This record gives structure tokens, C-alpha cells and sequence, in this order.
């Protein structure tokens, strides 16, 4: 399942290019800053479910920690697209806690897509969007798989 | 377009590839100077302390590496508003007593666009955010 | 998966330079006029959607320019593979091309789908028509965002 | 100890040690047999994601998931706010399974054999040591790490 | 010169050779480009729909597309009068209400033909052969 | 007329191009990519052994098949009784499915471009043909392979 | 048959098959040995062009000029008229020489399996069998090639 | 004899930058119709020679399969430069050909050459006069030996 | 600057490696006189006679290696004043009765420099020696 | 034959270029006096010819800038070997430059000829005096298209 070892190839590259352990913690939450604030744009219900990380100051340590986490999540299916077996429980535990968060929506999901296949081309040189959205769709799928 | 958090990052990226470590930075130089002055061939005046006659000499070279110090120091502050303005600030009083034209630090935004461009290839060249980047950049050095 | 892969992408760009010709009009002439008549076979009604370039006289000059820029296109949307950021540019020229011209729908596009896996084996060597279709249909399905079904 | 030059060194050795796409994966599996070579009994903690066979992709998950849990708590040595903030809520993970802190001494050495048989001989175990301590006292709150 | 049968011959191969089969042909399209506007950077304004301003962006660079595309069906029928001059009636109605001047379809000529040296070298490009056979595609394209 | 000698050179001819391993795997998908594009309405015949992929287990499960049926007919070829009894046993396998003969001369055709793309320029096309007729002779039993 | 898809297909395949060079020379080698080996009869058809001696200048002369034949009739596959004034050229030439047309029926096999055996797996019999028939038939006048 | 192998593995390449099986047929009668009509420019005496093939018509069928055979012919040569042992057999046999044909004189080959060497250049990359008269030269006087 | 002794030696060591052997002098030629119709259109109308419409013809090709030749001749009699006089006024007379102005001459001499530049290298190209050395040449053959 | 071959312009540009000397005139000065003076030895009224650069005073620098030109004139063509096209509208060139210049014919180039294949052999390393002939005779032949026996 998933995507092709070419474009898997094509993605952990292009990722790697704005992300990895090298890469600064501010750099990070910038970039995460850039996409919760494109996605508060698109589903503005949706921010309401980061209140417990401070989402009403996206400057607080907090919050910072909290999209470092999420584009650690990130990271860490991308740097696995060619282990189908390990990334498949992988999403299905990044499933499971978001299940349990009383007002997920899966467009919620579709909305986080499109905000990364936004914000992406203009970090990444070459964006390859059909390599991107050939592997983060069954990401994105695997991750929203069960919300309503 | 504008000089925006995301801009900031990929051209802290693409200066980071073209500028280097030091071993290109000779040639880098020379591509970006020798822009300059077959554009503006009027601006060699204002280099006669440092043989704007000349570019290939040692004089100059070490004029176009301080240039370039210059520029990577405003590109690594461009994610920290506060430090950069300082340093923009600090370009501008070494500029204040020369009478450079804005549209003098047009050519050279256009020469450094040409010279990043020319080292990292027009494959991934991103002319929108180096234009909107480079002018916050001049700009601040003008006074503005 | 039914998506079009960077491996796909390989395979059709092979498959179509194998019966490119680069300097002459002759290979890819036939191969256009052969995917047409196909279609018009299929299709019967669909060639009153090519009045303008004399769709009843496949051999006329204004078909013959007309098979030309399609292949054109076909070849642009192919090469383009490679740079899916300047082919969804492209794609989107395409689909406004072919943009609210009556009988242009979804289910043409479909038919000449079909129409090219019948024509490519007969003068492609090592024709793979799953990759092919794949990616084909990735092509078809940017040309005809804003068309009916 | 674990100073603000001693976290920018961690953080390069960490970088390069760790790398990219499945240099991961095995970097990970080598931290985790020696912290079940170092404390065999340790082994039984993590049946939750089948430890029993630890190249089986639910374990391949964990392991995937803690060395993730590294890079980001590295990656944010330098900002107080957001580090503190991402201990506190590992913390608050940890803290109802009920582990011994003595554990987390070994997860630290068997970290350092590998970040340091990876890295080579400039190898600094003095400030990996130190600064260790500062993310196992975050997520233990143990004073055995102070 | 005139563009006569060998000469539509030895334009056929080296078109063949410099617009390849769509590797180069990216850096090919970019190089003639960048060549036009730095002639003529009035010509630009022409194309504020395919973002002239910025060649580099994906909307130009297919708008380069079309046009070798275009390029390669006249090189291709060169041979083939009738339907060759069916397509230069394509063209020409394609930029009817446009504008360009017979200037700016030379400026033209010569990028293609400065990009057509520097994709297959100096040592063999056949610059009468290119001048000719350009100028009967254009002159046809300007309903001539 | 695929007499004695014609019957060695094509099992030698045959085991060469036949291979070891995964080459005779990659032979058979050779062999079926080259069938459906002679005949692209041959495919909807194997809806049973899912043609629609040929890269499915199904239907290399299917390519296995007759490649070794054909590997062991082959073998056969120098005893008239087992050759014989093993060709009727196919024969009451494919009868049920009311097989145009046609198609086993596009299957002919597909099986010399193959095995002579395969072992080269000294490929015996006409000891071929004549030993494939009494092949497709003794699986349909149509006349035409006479 | 022979359509101007098999026509172009045909065209393709000999391209490659036929080479540049002394590869020309190789290729015309094993397709008169196969020639030979399928018929060795028609070699004593040969002795004004010294068949006795297959690497003689005189048999690699005839040869060429074969090989040469075939090149040109079929680079005029798309030009009916040119290729049937050829044809008839070819036609007026060989009638004299009272030659039993089975052995254009040798020379087509002969020529499939050096096209395909230089070529591989994707060559196109069906293609090759059909468009050489045109070739016999415009040589020969013989029904056997309708 | 002949020409030397550097000398024809230039002929050789060059050549087969315009002529190879690859070619189409159209180019080939119009690069044997620009031959023939700068022949007949040269010598008009010669064209009578032609008149069994319709050189009245050069757009005929049959006066392209000529000169689709006298290119085919010269290949044929071109390609067997380092063959002194065949190309001589070749050429005897193309010289007995031109022999039995009453009218041909040796100065109708002098002039093809010229036409050649002019002919070629507008097609070639790089046309290397001293390479392809090298070799062209024996190749003519053979294919001419016996002609009056 | 002027061209002393040891500005000659240098001069005449950078001109044999971008003169060379014989297998680069022809894009050594090509791209110096691109250079000088470039900055100088009005100039190819003095070369009717060589095809200076078309420096890829072998007509300008060979006048090309009459130029090169002519200056290999000169920078090879640097170090000796008595024999690179006399030769400076053989080319004198070969361009008497052309009318080369003095514009011309310079531009010429910027082409040679950016073409031995383009061979050798910005990294070693020594301006200063060039320019010296090239005027006293010029002005030689200018009569002066 | 004795046609000047490709492998006989290897060995002539290679046996050329092991003599000459790419930044000072010392070599080329000492070939070409060398030459001279056993043409003027063997063909004495070939001395009157150069009478402009002062044939009888060798050692003058008018003779000195004459032999000079002469080499990089010799120079060019060997170089050139690899380029026919442009050497053919060399030779032209130089062809005219000799033209009816009452006392310089054919003789004198073949004089000449022989001048260099006594003067190279004592100068060069690894001569060979065939292929040397081959090629000199070649550029000499389009130098003297237009002359008299
Ligand atoms: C590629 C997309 C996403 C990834 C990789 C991702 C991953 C993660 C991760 C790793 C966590 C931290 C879990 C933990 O350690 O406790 C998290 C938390 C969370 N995520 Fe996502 N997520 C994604 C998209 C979304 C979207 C679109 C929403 C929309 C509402 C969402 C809502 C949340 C919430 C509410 C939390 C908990 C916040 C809290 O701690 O209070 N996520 N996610
Ligand atoms: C656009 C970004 C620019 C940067 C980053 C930059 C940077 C610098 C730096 C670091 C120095 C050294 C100052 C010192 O050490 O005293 C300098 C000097 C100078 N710059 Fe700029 N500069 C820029 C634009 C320009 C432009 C556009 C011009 C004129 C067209 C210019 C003209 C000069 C002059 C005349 C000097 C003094 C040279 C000397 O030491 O004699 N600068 N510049
Ligand atoms: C891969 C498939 C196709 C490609 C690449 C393609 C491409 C093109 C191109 C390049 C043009 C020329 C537009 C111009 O120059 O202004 C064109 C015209 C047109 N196409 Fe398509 N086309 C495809 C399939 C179809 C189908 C399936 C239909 C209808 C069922 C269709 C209907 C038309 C029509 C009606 C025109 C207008 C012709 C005219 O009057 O000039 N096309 N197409
Ligand atoms: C610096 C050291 C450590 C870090 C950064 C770390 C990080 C993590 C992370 C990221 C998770 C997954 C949380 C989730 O997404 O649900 C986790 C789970 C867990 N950790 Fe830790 N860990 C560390 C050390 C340890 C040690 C030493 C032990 C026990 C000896 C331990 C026991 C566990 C267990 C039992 C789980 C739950 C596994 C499950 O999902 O069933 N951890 N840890
Ligand atoms: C010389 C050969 C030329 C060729 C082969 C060519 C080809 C093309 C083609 C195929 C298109 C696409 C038309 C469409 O799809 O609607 C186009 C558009 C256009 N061309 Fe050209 N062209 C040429 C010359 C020029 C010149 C010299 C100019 C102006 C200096 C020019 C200006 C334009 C403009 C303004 C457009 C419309 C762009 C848009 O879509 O907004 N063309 N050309
Ligand atoms: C010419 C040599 C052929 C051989 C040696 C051969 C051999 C076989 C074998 C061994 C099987 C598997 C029987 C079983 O285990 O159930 C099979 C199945 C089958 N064959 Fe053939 N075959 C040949 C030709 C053909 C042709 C030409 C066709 C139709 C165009 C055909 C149609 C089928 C079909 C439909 C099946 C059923 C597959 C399934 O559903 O399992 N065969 N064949
Ligand atoms: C497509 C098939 C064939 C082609 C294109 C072909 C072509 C040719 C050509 C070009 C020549 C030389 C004509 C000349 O320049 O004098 C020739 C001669 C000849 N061919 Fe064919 N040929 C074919 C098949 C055959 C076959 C099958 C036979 C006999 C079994 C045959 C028997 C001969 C003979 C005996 C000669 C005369 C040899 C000689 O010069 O003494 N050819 N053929
Ligand atoms: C490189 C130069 C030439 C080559 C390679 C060549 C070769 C050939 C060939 C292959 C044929 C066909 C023989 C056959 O199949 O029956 C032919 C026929 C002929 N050639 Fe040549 N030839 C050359 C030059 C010339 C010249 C200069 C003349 C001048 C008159 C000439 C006159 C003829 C004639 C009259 C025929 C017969 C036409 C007919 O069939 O009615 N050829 N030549
Ligand atoms: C700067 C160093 C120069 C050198 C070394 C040089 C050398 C030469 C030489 C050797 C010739 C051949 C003369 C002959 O064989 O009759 C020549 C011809 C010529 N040169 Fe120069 N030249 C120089 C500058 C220029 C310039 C600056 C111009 C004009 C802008 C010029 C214009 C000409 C012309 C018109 C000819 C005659 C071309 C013909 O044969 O029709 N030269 N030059
Ligand atoms: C490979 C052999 C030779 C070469 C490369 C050569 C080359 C040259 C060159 C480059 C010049 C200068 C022309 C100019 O700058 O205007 C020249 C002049 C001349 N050459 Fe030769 N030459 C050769 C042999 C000969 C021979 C054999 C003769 C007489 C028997 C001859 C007679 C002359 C004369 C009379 C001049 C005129 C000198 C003057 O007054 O300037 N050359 N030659
Ligand atoms: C939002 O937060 C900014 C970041 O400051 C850090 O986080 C806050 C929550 C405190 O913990 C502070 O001590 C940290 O330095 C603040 O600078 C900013 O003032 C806050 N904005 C508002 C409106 O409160
Ligand atoms: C010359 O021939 C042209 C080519 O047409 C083809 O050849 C002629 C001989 C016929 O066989 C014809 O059926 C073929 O299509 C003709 O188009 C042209 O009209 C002819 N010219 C003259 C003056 O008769
Ligand atoms: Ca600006
Ligand atoms: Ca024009
Ligand atoms: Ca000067």
C-alpha cells in the first residue's frame, strides 16, 4: 500500500531538504505556525480543539511544542513510506489518538492537505505535487481513518 | 510579492547552497561584480579606494567579500526582525557619506539574483522571494 | 493503486519516444489519424465536433494540422510528467481548450482513451498499456476538470 | 550542567549519528537492543507494542516513535519554553506506567554507545552525559538526574 | 539564404537535436526566454497572463512550452508546404489580436537561434540554414 | 512435421531461453504482455485469473501455470505415450471454455517472438511452428494445426 | 494485411535490428546462414555470387547488396508508389532466374528470426509476416504470398 | 587501397547523420532529387539516360525508387570502406552496371562527384571535404573504371 | 599600468595556454569576434569580403585564424622591440586602407581579454598585463 | 596512396608541435632562417624574390618578421588539418598573397618542400618524413593553385 519506492524516494528527499535533526526548533514552529494559521483560515471551528496547547498565543512554548510535534508525526511517516508494515501501525496509533479527540472532523484532514500542498512549494525546491499527494494522500487517509 | 516567514527560509536555503563554505565564494563574487559593473559601468567611481578599475585584484576581491559578508549576515538575520534591523542599520551609516543611488542597489539586487541564480541553477531559482527579500533588505540599508 | 508513478511516468515517456519521430510529420501523423478514425468508429456523432478541421476528410490538410497539435499536446503533457508543476499549468490550458464546446464531455475523453490502447501496440515495441493508462488518464483527468460527464 | 554550547554540540552529534530515511530505523533498533541487552528485564515493559519480536512493525513503531521523541526534544535545546513544555507532557505520558527511574539511567548509556559508536571518537560524552540528565529529569522528575 | 529543401533538412535535425525529448527541454525554453526580455523588456507586458513578470513560475514555463511546441509542428512540417502553411494560419490567428510587431518576431528568431547554438554548439550550427527557414515560419505566422 | 530432430533442437532451444530463477518468470510475463498486445481482446478471456493486473498473484499465478505447462509438454516431446496423455489432459481442461483456436495461433506467434527474442539470432523458427501445431493440435483438436 | 501502423512498426524494428557499420555486415551473415541451414539446397542457387565461400568477397557483395534491398523497400514502406517501382524493378530482376517462390517463404523465416532474435522479445511477427508478404508478393507475382 | 580507416570512420559517421534505415523515404528522393537535378544543371547531355525510370516526372514513383536504389547503392559502398576486399567486389559489380548502359561517359561520375561535394555540406555537420574526397575518390573511379 | 618585462612574460605565458595547440583556437576565435559584433554591430559591414554577416561560415572562420595568428605573432615578439616593431607595421599597412578607428581597436582588445579570461580562467587573468601589453600593440598598428 | 590521411595529420600536428614554441620566437625564428637558407642555397636566384624583407640579410629583423609570418602561416595550416573547410579558404588566402609574384611558381614550392625535410629531422624528435610529406604537400597544393609550374 502507500506509494511507489520512486515517489517515496522523491518525497523523503524533498523533505528532508526543509526538515531534519539539523534543522533549528525555531525553523520548525515557524513552519508550523505558517500551517495552523492556514488551516485556522480554512476550518476557523477547528481551533478550538488546540485549546489544551495554548492556541490562543501560537508564540508560547506551549503551542511551539505542540507543532513540533505534529511535524515530528509528520517526519516520522514520511522517513518510513518504504516500511508499509511499520508505517501502517504507525498511522493506525496517530489514528487512534486523534479518535479519541471529541470533534475531529475528516475534512479537518482533507483541509490539513491542502494547506501543506500550499505551504510546501514555496519551502521546497522542485515541489513534485504529484509525488506529494501520491504518498501524503494515504497518509492522510490512514491518519483520518474513523473520524466522522 | 512579499518578503514573508516562509520566503525568509527558502532564501536562507538557496544562500546557504550558492554562497557556500568559502571555496566558490571567489567566483561568486566576481560573477555578481562583474554584473554590476557592465550594468552600471558609472558605479566604478564610487570604488576607487578599493580598484573598482580592477575586479580581478586582491584589493577588490576582498572589497566583494565583505560585500558578500555583508549580504550573508542580513540573510541569516532575516528570520530574527529585531537583530536584522540593527544590522541593516549599521549597512546603512557605512553607506551614508557615498550618494548611492536606489537605483544603484537595483543593479546590485539584480546581480546578486543573477549570481544565486547562476550557482544553484534556474531549475529552483526562486526570483519572487529573492526580490521581495532583497528589497527589505536595501531598503533598510537606504534609511527606510 | 491506480495512480500514475514516477515509474509509470519512465514507462510512458519510453513507450512514446520509441514511436516519436522528431524531424518528420510521418509517424506522428499516422499515429494520429489512426487514433481519430478509431474514435469516429466508436464515436459516429463525435465527428460533427470537428466541422472546423474538416473531421469527415481525415486526410484533408486542416485534419492533418489538427492531428499535428493534439499529438503536439500529447507529447507536451508527456514530457511534463517529469515537472507536474508546469504540467497542471499546462493541463489547465488544455482544459479550457476544450472548454464548454458543446459535445466535448468526459465520455469523449474516455473514448479516445481507449481509442490510443488499441492504436499504440500496433506500432509501439514493449507497449505497456497499465502504465500507459494510468498516466493517461492522470493527463485526461487535468484536460477535463470543467467538463460534464 | 548542559550549558548552551554544550547543547549546540549534542544537537550536531545527534544530527549526524541520527541521519536520514532508514539509516533511521537502524540507528533506532541499536539503542533498543542494547537497552534490552544493559537490562534484559526491561524487555517485559513494552509487550504493549511486542517487544517480543522487536523487528515486528508494532515494536518497529515504538522504536520509530521514542528516537522521533529524541530529535524533537533535541531539536528544542535552545528554546526553554517549548522544551519544558514537550517534558512536561512526555512526563505526563510516562508517569502512569510507573517505571523505574533506573531504567531511564540505561535507555542514557545505551544512547551514548550508540550516538558515539555512530559519531566516532570526537564522540563528547562528557556533554551528552550532562545533557541527558536535563531530559530525563524533565520526563521522570527523578533526582537521580540532577 | 533561402530555406530550401536541404536547408529544411539540416534545420530538422538540429532542431531535433537541440529540443530533444524533454529533459533539456525546460533549460532549453528558459534560455531563449531570458534571451527575448533582455532584448526586449517592453515585450513582457504581452504576457501578464502567463506571468511574463517571472519566467521562472510554472505558469510561464508552460507558456514556453506551447510555444517550442508550436516551433517543433512548423520544424516538423517544413517539408510539407501544404500542411505546414495550414498551421502558420493557426499561429497567425493565435496572436491576431495581439500586437507584435515583425521586430519583435525577429527578436525571437534570434533567441531560438542563440538557443539552438548553445544547446548543440557553435562548431555546427548552420546559421544560414536557421535565419531562412525562421524567417519563412514567421513571416507566415504574420499572416505573410 | 516435427519429427525426432526437430524435437531436440526446440528443447534445447527452449530450456536456454526458459531459464533459471526469476528469468523464467520475467519469460512469462514476456510471453503474456506480448499475447494481449497481438490480441488485446484475448484479455477479457482471463477475467477468472484477474488479466485486468497482470502484475496480481492472480494472474502471475496463471502465467507460472502455463509456462510450466508448456515446459513440461516440452519435456515430453520424445515420448509419444506421456506427450499424448498429458496434451488430451489439457485438452478436457480448456474444451469446457469454448476457445476460439484462433487465439492459439496468436499464442504461437507471442511464444516464437519470445523464446527467439530470447535465445537469438539462431532461433528455429521453422522447427517451431511445425512442433507448436502438434501442441495446439493436442489441446484443441482443431484442424487447423494439422 | 500490412497496415501503415505494422507498416511503421516494421520500419522501427528493422532499424534497430539492422545496425550501422560492420554490424551490417554481421547481421546479413546470420541471416544467409539461417537461409542456408533452413534450405541447404538453395545454397548451389548462389554460385555466381561464390556461395561455395560464405566469407568470400563476392557472397559478402551479394549479401550487401540483399540486405541492402531489403533496407530500401522497406524505408519506402510508406510510398506506395515508389515501393511498388521498386518492387517490379526487383521483380524483372529475379523473374530470368526461374526461382521457386517456397524459397521466399525460407528467406521470410529466415529473416523473422534474425530481426527478432537481434531485436528481442518485443518483436512483432504477426507485424513481420504480414508486410514481408508484400515484399514476396511484389518480387514474385506467386499467390502463395496473398 | 581506398581510403584510410580514420579517414572512413569519418565518411562513415557523417553519413549516417543523413542516411541510415531510420530515414524516411521522402527525405531520401528529395536528397536524390536535389543530386540528380544539380547533374543534370551540370551535364544535360546525361539526363537522356534516365529516360527508362521517367526522369521526365522526378516525382514519380518511379523515378524516386531510382534514387532511392542510387543512394542505397552509395551506402552500400559508404558502409564497406574498411572492407577493401567486398567494396572491390561491390564496386565491379556497380562498374559492370554502368558499363553495358551506352552513353555513360567517365566525366558524368567526375561531375557527381562535384555535385557531392557541393550537395553534402548544406546537409552534413562539420562536412569534412579532405576525409569524404579521401575515400569518395576510389569509390568513383572504381564504380567508373571502364567507362569511356 | 605599463607593459614591462616581466608583464610581458606573464602576458605571453597566459596567451599560449588559451591560444593553445590548434584543437580549441576555433571557439577560441569564435567567441572573441561574438564579442566584438555585439558591442559593435556597425563594425561587420568592414568585413563584406570574409562573411562578417556570418562568422560560422569557413570564410570567417579562416580570417579569424589570420587575426589570432597575427596577435600570436606580436605576443611572441614582446620580448624582442626591434623584430615586434617591424612586425607591428606590417599589420599597419594590412589595415591602411580600412579606416579602423580607434574605438575599434579598444573593442577589439576587451574581446581578446574576455576570450583569454574565458579559457584561462577569471581565477588567474591578469587585467593589468593584458591591458598594457594589448594597447602597445594596438598603437603600433594604429602607426603610432 | 599518398593522400594526407587523418592519422598523417595526427603525426604531422604532433611533429609540429614538439618543435614549436609557444611564447618566444626562438625556435620558430631558427626553423624558419634554417629553411630559408637551404632554399636560398639550393635555388640562389629564390633570394631576389625577397627582396621587400630583405632576403639577402638574414638576420635582419625585416627577414626576421618575414620568417615569422611564414611559420604562422605554416602554423595555421597544420592546425587547420583538422578543420579542411575552413584550412581550403585558408590556402585560398594564402594562395593570393603568393599570386603573381612573377618568380614564385610550383618549383619553388616543391624547392622548399625539401628544405624542410632536411631542417626537420634535426630539430624534431621522432620524425617521420612520410606522413610529413604527405600533409606539407597537401597545404602546399591549395598555396599553389594558381601558379605557374
Ligand atoms: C499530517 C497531519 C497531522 C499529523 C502528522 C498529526 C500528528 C499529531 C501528533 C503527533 C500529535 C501529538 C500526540 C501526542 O503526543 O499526544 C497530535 C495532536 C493533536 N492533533 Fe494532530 N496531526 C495531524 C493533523 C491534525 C489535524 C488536521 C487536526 C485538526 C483539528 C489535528 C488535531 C489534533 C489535536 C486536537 C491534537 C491534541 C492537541 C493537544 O495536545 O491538546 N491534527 N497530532
Ligand atoms: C545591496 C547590498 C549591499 C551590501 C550588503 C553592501 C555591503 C557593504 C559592506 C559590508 C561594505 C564595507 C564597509 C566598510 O567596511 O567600510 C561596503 C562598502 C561599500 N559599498 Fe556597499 N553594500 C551594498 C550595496 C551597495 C551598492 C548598491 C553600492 C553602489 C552602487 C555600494 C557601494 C559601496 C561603496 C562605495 C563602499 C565603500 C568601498 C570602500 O571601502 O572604498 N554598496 N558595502
Ligand atoms: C489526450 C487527449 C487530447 C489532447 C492532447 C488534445 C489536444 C488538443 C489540442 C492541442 C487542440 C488544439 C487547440 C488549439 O490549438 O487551439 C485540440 C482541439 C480540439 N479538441 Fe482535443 N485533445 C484531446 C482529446 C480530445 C477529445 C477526446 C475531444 C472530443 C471528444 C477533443 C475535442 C477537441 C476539439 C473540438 C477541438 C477544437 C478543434 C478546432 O476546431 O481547432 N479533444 N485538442
Ligand atoms: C529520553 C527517553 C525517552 C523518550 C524521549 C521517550 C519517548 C516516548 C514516546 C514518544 C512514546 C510514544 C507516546 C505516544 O505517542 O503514545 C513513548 C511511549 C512509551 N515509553 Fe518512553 N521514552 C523514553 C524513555 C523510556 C523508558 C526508559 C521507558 C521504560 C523503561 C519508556 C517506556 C515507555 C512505554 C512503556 C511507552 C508506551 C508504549 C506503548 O505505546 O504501549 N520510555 N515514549
Ligand atoms: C516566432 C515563433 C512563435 C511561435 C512558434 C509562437 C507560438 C505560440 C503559441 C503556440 C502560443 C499559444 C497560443 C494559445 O494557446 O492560445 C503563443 C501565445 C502567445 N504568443 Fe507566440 N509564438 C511565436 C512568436 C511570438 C512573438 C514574437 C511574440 C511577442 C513578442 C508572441 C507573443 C505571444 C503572446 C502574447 C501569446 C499569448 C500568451 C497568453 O496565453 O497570454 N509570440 N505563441
Ligand atoms: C498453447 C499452449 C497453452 C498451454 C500449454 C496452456 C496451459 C494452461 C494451463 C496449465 C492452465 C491451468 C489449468 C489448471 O490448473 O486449472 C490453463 C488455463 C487456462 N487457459 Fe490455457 N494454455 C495454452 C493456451 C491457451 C490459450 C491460447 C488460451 C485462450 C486464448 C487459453 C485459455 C486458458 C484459460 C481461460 C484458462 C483458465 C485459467 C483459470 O481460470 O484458472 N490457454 N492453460
Ligand atoms: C525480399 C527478398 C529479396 C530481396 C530484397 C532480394 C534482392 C536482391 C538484390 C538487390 C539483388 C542484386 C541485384 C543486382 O544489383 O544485380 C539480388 C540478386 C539475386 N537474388 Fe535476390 N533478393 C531477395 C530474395 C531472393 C531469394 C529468396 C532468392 C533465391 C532463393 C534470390 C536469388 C537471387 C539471385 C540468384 C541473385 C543473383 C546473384 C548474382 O548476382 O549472381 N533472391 N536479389
Ligand atoms: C556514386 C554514384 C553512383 C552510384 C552509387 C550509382 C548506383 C546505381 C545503382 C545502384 C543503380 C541501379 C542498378 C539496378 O538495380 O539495376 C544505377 C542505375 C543507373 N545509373 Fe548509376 N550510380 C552512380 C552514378 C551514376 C551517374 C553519374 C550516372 C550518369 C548518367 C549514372 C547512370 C545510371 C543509369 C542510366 C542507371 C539506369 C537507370 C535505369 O534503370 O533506367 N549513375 N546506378
Ligand atoms: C587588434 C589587433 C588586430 C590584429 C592582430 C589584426 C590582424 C589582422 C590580420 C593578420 C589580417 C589579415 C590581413 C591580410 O591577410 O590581408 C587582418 C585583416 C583585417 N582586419 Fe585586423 N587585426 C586587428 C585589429 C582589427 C580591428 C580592430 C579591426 C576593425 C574593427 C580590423 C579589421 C580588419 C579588416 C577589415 C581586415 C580585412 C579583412 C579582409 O581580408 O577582407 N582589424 N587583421
Ligand atoms: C609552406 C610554405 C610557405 C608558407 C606557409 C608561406 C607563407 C607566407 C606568408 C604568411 C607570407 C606573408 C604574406 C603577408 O603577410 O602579406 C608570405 C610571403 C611571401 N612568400 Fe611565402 N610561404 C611559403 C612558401 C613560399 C615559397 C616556396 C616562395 C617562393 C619560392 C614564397 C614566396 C613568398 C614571397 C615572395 C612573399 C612576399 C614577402 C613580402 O614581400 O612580404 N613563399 N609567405
Ligand atoms: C504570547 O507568548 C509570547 C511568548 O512568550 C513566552 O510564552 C509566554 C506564554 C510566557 O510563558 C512567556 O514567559 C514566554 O517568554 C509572549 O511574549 C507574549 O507576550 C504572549 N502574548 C500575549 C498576548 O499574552
Ligand atoms: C508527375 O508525377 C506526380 C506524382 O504523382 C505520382 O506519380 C505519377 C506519375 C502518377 O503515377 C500519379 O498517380 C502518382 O500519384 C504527379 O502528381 C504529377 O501530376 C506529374 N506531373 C506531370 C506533369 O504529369
Ligand atoms: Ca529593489
Ligand atoms: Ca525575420
Ligand atoms: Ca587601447
Amino acid at each position: 500500500e502507500f506509494c511507489s519506492e520512486a515517489d517515496a524516494t522523491i518525497v523523503i528527499k524533498q523533505w528532508n531538504q526543509i526538515y531534519n535533526a539539523g534543522i533549528g526548533a525555531k525553523s520548525r514552529w515557524t513552519m508550523g505556525n505558517e500551517i495552523f494559521s492556514s488551516l485556522f483560515k480554512l476550518k476557523p471551528e477547528s481551533e478550538v480543539l488546540f485549546n489544551n496547547v495554548n492556541v490562543a498565543n501560537m508564540s508560547s512554548g506551549a503551542f511551539h511544542a505542540h507543532t513540533v510535534r505534529v511535524l515530528s508525526g509528520l517526519d516520522m511517516g514520511i522517513n518510513y513510506l518504504n516500511d508499509a508494515g511499520t508505517l501502517t501501525s504507525l498511522t493506525a496509533h496517530l489514528a487512534a489518538q486523534h479518535v479519541a479527540r471529541t470533534g475531529l472532523k475528516a475534512v479537518y484532514f482533507d483541509a490539513m492537505g491542502k494547506v501543506l500542498m500550499t505551504v510546501l512549494p514555496s519551502l521546497i525546491d522542485n515541489f513534485n505535487p504529484d509525488a506529494w499527494r501520491n504518498c501524503l494522500l494515504p497518509l492522510k487517509n490512514a491518519i483520518a481513518k474513523g473520524l466522522p | 510579492s512579499e518578503c514573508g516567514p516562509l520566503q525568509r527560509l527558502k532564501v536562507k536555503r538557496q544562500w546557504a547552497e550558492a554562497y557556500g563554505s568559502g571555496n566558490g565564494r571567489e567566483e561568486f563574487g566576481h560573477f555578481i561584480w562583474a554584473n554590476v559593473f557592465k550594468v552600471a559601468p558609472s558605479a566604478r567611481d564610487m570604488f576607487k579606494r578599493v580598484r573598482g578599475d580592477n575586479i580581478y585584484t586582491p584589493a577588490f576581491r576582498a572589497h566583494a567579500t565583505r560585500v558578500l559578508g555583508g549580504l550573508d549576515m542580513c540573510v541569516a538575520l532575516l528570520d530574527d526582525e529585531s537583530v536584522l534591523n540593527t544590522q541593516l542599520a549599521h549597512l546603512a551609516s557605512q553607506h551614508s557619506s557615498r550618494g548611492v543611488s536606489a537605483e544603484q542597489y537595483n543593479v546590485v539586487e539584480h546581480a546578486v539574483m543573477m549570481g544565486v541564480e547562476h550557482e544553484i541553477g534556474q531549475n529552483v531559482f526562486d526570483k519572487d522571494a529573492w526580490q521581495a527579500c532583497l528589497d527589505v533588505i536595501t531598503s533598510g540599508i537606504q534609511g527606510n | 493503486s491506480n495512480s500514475c508513478t514516477t515509474e509509470d511516468r519512465r514507462e510512458m515517456q519510453l513507450m512514446w519516444a520509441n514511436v516519436w519521430s522528431a524531424q518528420f510529420t510521418g509517424r506522428r501523423l499516422a499515429i494520429a489519424q489512426a487514433v481519430f478514425k478509431d474514435l469516429f468508429a466508436h464515436v459516429p456523432d463525435a465527428v460533427g465536433l470537428f466541422d472546423r478541421v474538416h473531421g469527415t476528410e481525415i486526410d484533408s490538410s486542416e485534419f492533418k494540422a489538427h492531428c499535428i497539435r493534439v499529438v503536439n499536446g500529447l507529447d507536451s503533457a508527456i514530457g511534463l510528467l517529469s515537472d507536474p508543476s508546469t504540467l497542471n499549468e499546462q493541463l489547465s490550458h488544455l482544459a479550457t481548450q476544450h472548454q464548454e464546446r458543446a459535445g466535448v464531455t468526459k465520455g469523449g475523453f474516455s473514448a479516445i482513451a481507449q481509442s490510443f490502447l488499441r492504436v499504440m501496440p500496433q506500432v509501439a515495441s514493449c507497449f505497456n498499456p497499465d502504465a500507459w493508462s494510468r498516466c493517461f488518464n492522470r493527463i485526461t483527468n487535468g484536460m477535463t476538470e470543467g467538463l460534464a460527464e | 550542567d548542559c550549558n548552551i554550547l554544550q547543547r549546540l554540540k549534542v544537537k550536531m552529534q545527534w544530527a549526524k549519528a541520527y541521519g536520514f530515511g532508514t539509516e533511521r530505523a537502524k540507528f533506532g533498533n541499536s539503542l533498543w537492543t542494547s537497552i534490552f541487552n544493559y537490562a534484559p528485564d526491561a524487555r517485559d515493559l513494552f509487550k504493549s507494542v511486542k517487544s517480543e519480536d522487536m523487528r515486528s512493525p508494532q515494536f518497529k513503531a515504538h522504536i520509530a516513535r521514542v528516537i522521533g521523541g529524541l530529535d524533537r526534544v533535541i531539536s528544542m535545546f535552545d528554546n526553554e519554553d517549548a522544551l519544558n513544555a514537550d517534558l512536561e507532557h512526555l512526563k505526563s505520558q510516562h508517569d502512569p506506567r510507573g517505571l523505574d527511574a533506573l531504567n531511564f539511567v540505561v535507555f542514557g548509556k545505551a544512547l551514548f554507545a550508540t550516538v558515539g559508536g555512530q559519531f566516532g571518537v570526537c564522540f563528547d560524552l562528557p556533554a551528552w552525559e550532562s545533557c541527558y540528565k536535563v531530559i530525563a529529569m524533565g520526563i521522570t522528575g527523578n533526582d537521580m538526574f540532577s
